[PDB]
C-alpha cells in the first residue's frame, strides 16, 4: 500500500498574480520594428 | 567584381547606391544583370551589401519576438 494526502485537479483551480502599475510600459514588450540588436 | 570597384574608385564613394545616376545608367548597358540590385523598391535583403544574409536571419528573429510581447 501507500498513504498520502491528495488534493483534487479540479478546472476551478485559479491563481490570481498580481501586476505592478508599470510592468507593462517595459522596453522589451514595447519593441521597435528596427532595434539596434 | 572589377566594375563595381572602378565604377566607385573613380567617383570616390563608397556605396555603389549614392553613385551618380549618369554613372549608374553606364554599367546597366554593359551589364543588364544589375538591373533588381539597382532598380527595386523594396528588395528582401539588403543590396549590395556583405552581411546581407546576416541581416536576414537577424530580421526575423525579431519579428517573432514582437509576436510574442503583442500576443
Amino acid at each position: 500500500w501507500e498513504h498520502r494526502r491528495f488534493i483534487v485537479a479540479d478546472s476551478r483551480n485559479f491563481i490570481t498574480p498580481e501586476f505592478p502599475r508599470d510592468f507593462w510600459m517595459s522596453p522589451v514588450f514595447n519593441l521597435p520594428r528596427e532595434t539596434a540588436a | 567584381a572589377t566594375a563595381l570597384t572602378e565604377a566607385c574608385a573613380a567617383e570616390r564613394v563608397v556605396r555603389p547606391h549614392q553613385l551618380s545616376p549618369a554613372g549608374q545608367a553606364e554599367l546597366l548597358l554593359r551589364f543588364p544583370a544589375l538591373e533588381v540590385p539597382l532598380r527595386h523598391p523594396r528588395p528582401v535583403l539588403p543590396p549590395f551589401d556583405i552581411a546581407a544574409e546576416v541581416a536576414f536571419t537577424a530580421r526575423i528573429h525579431l519579428a517573432c519576438l514582437r509576436a510574442l510581447g503583442q500576443a
